[PDB]
């Protein structure tokens, strides 16, 4: 017998939450902010 | 691309004491290192002689460089 169904909805919520911090770890191109020299 | 984010402690403020301890070391470090070089380059060292006859001398004339004479 695998998750039960509780555990599954947990991992699932868990799961998708950490995609979008992943997501969110990116950057953007104009980071970083270098100043001129 | 993807380039991601590197979590690091600030090191701002250890840098800054760094950039501070060598900037208040430099400040006198280089006029004491100019001013050994002009005594050695023009002043120079003394040169040892003989005691003259009838002649006692100072005890700051029984050393060789300037700066211990001083």
């Amino acid at each position: 017998s695998g998750y039960t169904p509780d555990e599954k909805l947990r991992l699932q919520q868990l799961r998708e939450l950490r995609r979008r911090w992943l997501k969110d770890q990116e950057l953007s191109p104009r980071e970083p902010v270098l100043p001129p020299r | 691309g993807k380039r991601l984010f590197i979590i690091k402690p600030s090191g701002f403020y250890d840098k800054r004491f760094l950039k501070l301890l060598r900037f208040y070391i430099l400040l006198t470090g280089i006029p004491v290192v100019i001013g050994i070089t002009l005594i050695n380059v023009f002043i120079g060292e003394a040169e040892l002689a003989e005691i003259p006859e009838g002649y006692v001398p100072e005890h700051w004339e029984y050393f060789k460089h300037p700066i211990s004479r001083w």
